[PDB]
């Protein structure tokens, strides 16, 4: 059949705290382990 | 032949064992031990912000029970003993007999905020307030089953010379309303493994349990393990019984099929869209005492013909046509329900609004979806008939931009009178 | 395998007896002898003073019978053959046949001033003017019982595929109106599973021993269980309600001082506002013999009493505030139905206002003792609901002196507020 | 309970290889047993307007309806439905329905909008005409459809809900349901030819059809055509039992209690029942179909014992004046009904109710004319009473005259003014 999600996602497209938190605990992760 | 026995909400037998289950449902549990010649009962609820458990020993050994949010009430059917425990204690315990013939139970009990309701095996219907004081007596068919949600009661009659029959009311502080009485229920009942037998010796209804949604619709969940729920309640002349879950459809799916069996839902509640339920595993078909956590089952139209999911599936998944009926026609009961629900009883929780929103955006987009395989048939009236069904506007125009992909110009032109129309 | 049987309201048995009744009512009684197997039928009155006995020989074998104020209408529920007979004579006696189909009966008939009715075991529903000219033909389940009032009819169904059920209608002038329309009636059935028992239910397997409308309009029936049923709020349909205000077994277990008797038993023949008349049969059989006993009366009472109370605290005396619980549901009733009445068809008899006082006077004070009854035990919830119950405000000041002497400063406040609520209207 | 599927008229094969499933006003519907496959045939009675066609049949459909735009079919076991318009530029269409362990579909039905499917475990199933799935319900167990336009009527019956009907419409806005599970005054079946048919009709429903003017007919295993009239409020509304079919068979056998004529229902339209005679041994109709006939809707005041007295059969006046002021006036009632809700169908029924209210005043007549040949005041009076035209209040005025009856020309002349004074 026709594919049609594109259309459907076009459809439905109509800085955080917790993003500064993951970035934090991405920082420290890869501070800790590299040399 | 046939035998009147006393009920309450998800209550159990005690079976092979010596404690059970007097009910469950949305505000907790309660349960009975048979504590030797008396009987040790334990009150357990689920928000324990609001309310905290209590115990206490019964020497009359009540077999009935209801649990609202404001208080308890229990029963013992064979000799019309009740009792009424608000949960505060600041308001008084009491204590009543009702009278009752030779051979005469009380079959189920339920209590409102300002109301307490007794029905027995013959059929009288007594109320009293909350305090206890008699206010009336009718005479109905006996009523084997019996609910309320705060001033809402919901009853089920049966007798062999008048078949399976429900009422519904909205009995208040005041005006009192009665939207339905002893109109006929579509419920199924068992036939006539053996713990199938004591269950239904326990229960001879075979009613799993009944209750309300939290929007306040009536539902009740029979022997065929089908949860059905009343839709457009609040205006008799359009009223009618929805399928909304098939539970049996749903584990063997959930199973991955493979004949899966000795596992079976215990239904508690409904809350929106998701049935709180236990799963119970094993022989027999009620809760164990350590109470497992109530599992959730969103609801699901049946519409999944189990030849075709066995033929594709031979971990089972659904064809995508399959899927956009099914999201089509839940999300169309589940609009009208919120949107019967906001016009008459309004927001409670100040999101419904929101969420019926997003509904009709997921009701939408399952239209798209069957149109686009219509279209992919080339079928231009079942597509322009689905086209019809669509609400937003602006989701009307992606039909048009499937039906030019899918290269039919005469449902491009026909979408455009549509929009035409709509445009008023 | 289930057999149907004619009925008329509060008819007999032969038994091994040849005299039987076929029908007792308010205005009188009808009964009939097989003589030389046919039947000299004999019309009785218990308000001689304005209408004569008579009597005939009944050739075609009558086993139906409705006796009213205006006239008497027979029935034989195999031929079909149905006859009219008035009390006066300027008015014309006829005579109709009713077509039966192949395996059918006649099973009930009815009659009021203005309209005939018959019903039949297929259900068929046949109606007629007072001169016997069909007005209507209508089909039903299956019609087991029948009665009516003025343009008011009340009908009873029963079958394999229909259960029992009742329909209650009234010709209006433009067209019939169907208020119940077989719905289920809450009655019970004989337990089919006590010779004598046996002998009746033979008769009568549908166990109504009669079915008649109050003197207010409102439908009334009493079946095996010997109870009577009121619908109340009939005028009204999604709100109607059966109310059982008597159980004639738990009056006569009262009346014989708590003695389990066998051996007495109460005949109806109609409610009068709050006092069923009726013909107390005594020995072994359960239905009265040829010569009547008077018309005889219980008041109507609603089952609020259990035994195992009044067997201790106990010709049985009842506890007063046991005793007010029964007053006050019964003015409770009383009150609403004669309000109905009041509202929907005025005053039938020229007095029901003041009766309608007199109730609310016994309502308010049987409320008033169980203000007392809450107040001695400091129920201050209980006590302050039911002052929310107590309607006149002579109770309401009662109410408060009540609270004072039992002292409750609380419902002092309490009931003064909704009488400040009320008298500021 | 058995639950077997049900379609309008349809019969058993009866140890026979062919048999009908559905007839209508349209034409009707059959089916041969083609070894394992099956052969269907569709035939009309209209040959002008539509078009016999065949297709061989591997599912074995065994539940049909017959809508004028289209052909619908069913498998009872395997749940499977499938649609044929007759404008066949229209597409087939297809739909396999999910069917319980144990369930069955028990009936089907089509109209120009909507299709219907009901099952054995009562689930009620709603699709428009081109099979996308418009809704689900659940009632009682399903054992018979119908459906006109917008309007649908179903029968209900289980051992634990009893015999019943529900009659509904479609509304743009959203449906109606007029009566609802409502009980059905119809008699169920109380020998083998008889049982043969029982085996495949257990309900002893021959068919459930709507009036050509839109009102409810059923006529079931007692012979006689019901119909509901004042379905449109249903605080008034009355099963009819407008005709009995042994009693007319009867009359037309001269009185011979005959074993060998019976009827078979295809529909109403307004005074008259089309139906096919079928003779014989059999109660169904046979393979070389009869062709289609119209009895006329006669009520059922006849007594048999009086008419074999008088006495094709010819029936004394009294009686017939009976008969005919009731049917006219139940007639007229459904005519008024039809044109106040719903307008003129034909262009044809406003001349034809006054035609038929002039019926009514005449059968009246007749009677007043008994009843004052008997020198009965009271009951001519009555029957004054209900006379509808001033013509009629006329001429009774001067039948009384001419039956020497001055009290009845006195107060049917105040009758008369009470009437024209307003």
């Amino acid at each position: 059949d026709i594919n049609i999600d594109d259309i459907l996602a076009e459809l439905d497209k109509e800085v955080s705290p917790q993003q500064d938190f993951s970035d934090l605990m991405k920082s420290w992760k890869n501070e800790r382990c590299s040399p | 032949k046939f035998r009147y026995m006393p009920f309450s909400p998800a209550g159990t037998p005690f079976g092979f064992t010596d404690r059970r289950y007097l009910t469950m449902n949305e505000v907790g549990y309660v349960s009975t031990v048979k504590n030797s010649e008396q009987y040790s009962i334990t009150v357990s609820f689920f928000d324990v912000g609001r309310f905290r458990e209590y115990h206490f020993e019964d020497l009359f050994g009540y077999d009935l029970c209801f649990l609202n949010e404001k208080g308890t009430l229990f029963g013992q059917s064979k000799t019309g003993q009740i009792q009424y425990r608000p949960h505060d204690s600041i308001h008084s315990n009491w204590t009543k007999i009702i009278p009752l013939q030779a051979g005469e139970r009380i079959t189920s009990v339920a209590a409102t905020p300002v109301r307490v309701i007794v029905g027995t095996s013959l059929g009288y219907f007594r109320s009293f307030n909350q305090f206890g004081v008699p206010f009336a007596v009718e005479k109905t068919s006996p009523i084997v089953a019996l609910t309320a949600q705060n001033y809402r009661v919901f009853s089920v009659h049966y007798s062999q010379f008048h078949g399976l029959s429900y009422s519904l009311s909205e009995l208040g502080t005041s005006s009192k309303r009665y939207y339905k009485r002893e109109c006929p229920l579509p419920m199924s009942l068992p036939n006539i493994k053996d713990a199938n037998l004591d269950y239904y010796n326990f229960n001879p209804m075979g009613i799993k349990s009944l209750f309300f949604s939290s929007y306040g619709d009536p539902c009740i969940f029979g022997s065929d393990n089908t949860l059905l729920l009343l839709s457009k309640w609040r205006s008799p002349e359009e009223s009618k019984w929805l399928p909304i879950l098939d539970s049996n459809m749903e584990i063997w799916k959930m199973s991955g099929g493979k004949e899966t069996t000795d596992i079976h839902v215990w239904p508690l509640a409904l809350a929106y869209d998701t049935l709180n339920c236990i799963l119970v595993k094993g022989k027999h078909i009620w809760p164990e005492f350590p109470l497992p956590l109530p599992s959730e089952m969103e609801i699901r139209m049946p519409v999944f013909v189990k030849s075709k999911l066995l033929e594709e599936n031979k971990e089972i998944q659904i064809p995508v046509s399959m899927a956009a009926e099914e999201e089509y026609l839940r999300s169309k009961v589940l609009s009208e329900l919120l949107t019967d629900t906001l016009e008459n009883d309004g927001e409670m929780y100040g999101n419904e609004n929101e969420v019926l929103a997003a509904l009709n955006g997921a009701y939408d987009k399952a239209l798209l979806r069957l149109f686009a395989s219509a279209c992919s048939d080339q079928n231009v009236e079942k597509a322009l008939s689905l086209a019809h069904e669509l609400k937003q506007d602006r989701a009307l125009t992606a039909a048009v931009k499937i039906s030019e992909r899918a290269e039919l110009p005469s449902l491009v032109k026909k979408i455009n009178n549509i929009r035409e129309a709509r445009y008023e």
